[PDB]
């Protein structure tokens, strides 16, 4: 929940503090080197979210008469739409956030009358299918009808440039994997064979605190439910 | 310290209480004010200065 | 009192405590012996080390 | 482990006591003693209230009361003989 | 049928709720927020006392207020250099 | 199993509690006494005078109109 | 419960002697390496935390009439909240304890009429739901209606800055371990082939004495109660 | 009805308990408080 800037003191007081990125007074990266470091954090953060499935998004798509594919991209959001380019947006974005393209995974579907609808099932005529791993597709669209999809989602990405998104948010117990692999990063672009043995310990570094996260759950990934097959089969 | 428990009061309810503290039993905390006194060393004399 | 100042420190060492005692008694105005001694021996007041 | 405050009533296994200390730890935690101290005096407090109307009238005419007792001791003056050769 | 009942709704000079009462989070939360009327009331507890203890003779004085007023007015004429009365009551 | 020990000290729903309770249930009398804390200084302060007035009042008032009428006469 | 002043007069007269960040009467590390000890610091409670489950917390949060989404943040607590961004905060606070962020793991949350909720379960529809590790979900708000979580908690932020936290909370079996992990950071920012040798001692001395602490189970981390079961399933 | 009973209100002028005499621990604590009174009769037993 903090900043780009403490992310990039954190850097230059931790990891990365013998190295001529930062400045002379050790406070912060210097400009330059901004860039790499901010494409190394999305890399790290796109890896993480797609590991731990921490975030649960949801979406909004209402259905046009004519359009069949419905691609979940941010042009044909209503806080995001060009009014010259799309006539008319599907993806709601009323209330708040404008919804970061940061579609990975698609788990449910639901009407708008509170019915389910089946994803990727051949042999259910009422089912819904995926050509791309984010593009949607229903082979009948009908008048008053809207979708709503739960789906795995991944950290919006970081510009710094007074526009995108300066907030990093992410459990604190894997701020040390995310440093972990923008020094692994660094010291691999370095070439040269002391830099890229410290690069393989900051890699392995990586790897174990995931392991010891995913073996003390502390993101609370398992999950468990009360039987309901036992009165659809027909027990007594 | 025992003195001071024996010609004591020590009664719990009491008039005074700082609104701007108000904690409840789980919250430990050591005073801003420490408490030390100065004693006599001599200057070491081999940590050149 | 220290002479022979290969005797400095145990005999400092019991001004301190000295010193103690007389804070906890209060008295108002206290001094160390002489000059000479001080500056010789390198005596300076410091907050103990916390270890 | 710990107990979480808002499990009150938890007596499954036998029925007494329902375990309400902690919610006044946790919200009113150090402030008790001072609600103890007015709890405990708390009749002379309802005597005090009860008298309210009167204890303000009291005061809408304090600085009154004070002239008139500056003058207490002469106020007496001894009316009677006065009075005696006032009635000829 | 707008329900406006709730915790957001309420303040440190609104009365009790009879219904709440059951609720031991109310009744906490009630006594926590009228902190300051009870620090109030502890601060001064000496004087409180001491006009507890003075009431049985305060509570008289208040049938006599309307007598004093004008006797408070009276007074500066009353006054009438003390000394000369016992001349007059000598004469 | 049962730690409630004397009745007349222990309570079932908490000391505590009940002490809690007990000021609730008797809010109004203390914001009263509260909302007046100014005027009931100044009655502590003058204290000493109203005491003295309360000595001279079965004297002293002796129907004092008749007093100054007398005067008059 | 020691200040922070005891742990770096710790580190200048234990490990990190032969260093150049102690001053010179070796008795308290230099001004300008005191955050790069604070951030190693942090990173290693952190760590201890996660592992051993040592602080246990609780929040009270009260539920509005049209939010589902709560999450566990300052913005929100009564001491910490802006008035002009947030019109009405959920969590309470005293002004003694403002609530850090110090949230793991969510254990148990109750009613505030003592009825427990269950947590994370789909097939139940009186259930609360959590999209985020900080974020609870309750679909059916009703009036004077609060919550009590009960979680798993991290150590508070240390920061040296006359409103941080100088204290630190931890047994006296597990300053070795702290120790050894300031060391292990330190001794890998150096870059230098000795220096990474003295590192990977110090990184399995940190390992042994934690595996050791849970062989003797000296934090009491191992819990057991009575069975109940049996009477519910029938049994006589 | 409030009650004020405790270890704390407790001070070494008080009389004792008769309710907690069964109690070892209070029998114990009382006598213990008491020191000084039992320390000054030893003191001047020759004079006694």
């Amino acid at each position: 929940m903090y900043y780009i800037e403490e992310l990039f003191c954190r850097l230059a007081n931790g990891v990365l503090n013998n190295t001529g990125i930062v400045t002379d007074d050790r406070g912060d990266i210097e400009d330059d080197s901004k860039p790499f470091i901010i494409v190394a954090a999305n890399e790290a953060l796109t890896r993480l979210h797609g590991r731990f499935n921490m975030r649960n998004n949801n979406v909004v798509v209402e259905m046009q008469e004519g359009r069949t594919n419905y691609p979940l991209l941010a042009k044909y959001a209503v806080q995001s739409y060009d009014p010259n380019e799309v006539k008319c947006p599907f993806i709601m974005d009323l209330a708040g956030e404008k919804f970061a393209e940061d579609v990975i995974r698609i788990l449910e579907v639901y009407d708008d009358k509170g019915r389910r609808r089946p994803l990727n099932d051949r042999n259910n005529p009422c089912s819904l299918f995926t050509p791309r791993p984010n593009v949607l597709q229903n082979n009948a669209p009908k008048a008053w009808e809207v979708l709503n999809v739960m789906y795995q989602a991944k950290h919006p990405k970081l510009s710094t440039a007074e526009d995108g998104y300066n907030e990093i948010d992410i459990p604190d117990t894997l701020d040390p994997a995310l440093d972990a692999y923008i020094a692994y990063r660094y010291y691999t672009s370095l070439n040269t064979p002391e830099s890229s043995a410290k690069a393989a310990e900051y890699l392995s570094f990586y790897d174990s605190i995931c392991r010891e996260v995913v073996e003390y759950d502390l993101t609370s990934d398992t999950e468990v439910d009360t039987n309901t097959l036992f009165r659809k089969r027909g027990w007594r | 310290s025992i003195e001071d428990y024996l010609k004591g009061k020590n009664c719990l309810a009491s008039p005074n209480y700082d609104p701007d503290d108000q904690h409840s039993s789980w919250r430990e905390d050591l005073p801003q004010f420490k408490k030390d006194r100065e004693h006599l060393t001599l200057v070491n004399t081999r940590r050149n200065r | 009192f220290v002479l022979l100042p290969e005797d400095a420190k145990k005999i400092w060492a019991d001004v301190d405590k000295a010193w103690g005692l007389a804070l906890e008694a209060g008295i108002p105005h206290i001094y160390p012996w002489s000059y000479t001694q001080v500056m010789r021996d390198g005596v300076i007041y410091a907050v103990p080390k916390v270890c | 482990s710990g107990h979480t405050p808002f499990n009150t009533i938890p007596n499954e296994g036998y029925c007494c006591e329902t375990l309400n200390d902690p919610i006044v730890d946790k919200m009113i935690g150090n402030a008790y003693y001072v609600v103890k101290f007015v709890a405990l005096r708390m009749p002379f407090i309802k005597n005090v209230s009860d008298n309210m109307t009167q204890l303000l009238a009291i005061h809408n005419k304090l600085t009154e009361l004070s002239a008139i007792y500056t003058k207490l001791d002469e106020l007496q003056l001894i009316h009677n003989n006065l009075d005696k050769l006032q009635e000829l």
